[PDB]
């Protein structure tokens, strides 16, 4: 279900690989760090 | 280089490529080889 964007460009970047998710019962801490 | 159908020089298709490693040594089981001359980079300095 594609109903997050509306239009599309040049793409720059892609990535397939096994998933983020896996798996109230499971904590999943997350970190994202963007430098140089 | 080994495609099946060219697209003419008007409505030139420019395909991304990128996030690979860069092999050039692939280009010599062709037809001998008329036009190599480079504007750029050397071709022994093409695999670094």
């Amino acid at each position: 279900e594609f109903r997050v964007y509306s239009s599309a460009n040049n793409c720059t970047f892609e990535y397939v690989s096994q998933p983020f998710l896996m798996d109230f019962k499971n904590l999943r801490e997350f970190v994202f760090k963007n430098i140089d | 280089f080994n495609a099946t159908r060219f697209a003419s020089v008007y409505a030139w298709n420019r395909k991304r490529i990128s996030n690979c490693v860069a092999d050039y040594s692939v280009l010599y089981n062709l037809a001998p080889f008329f036009t190599f001359k480079c504007y750029g980079v050397s071709p022994t300095k093409l695999n670094d």
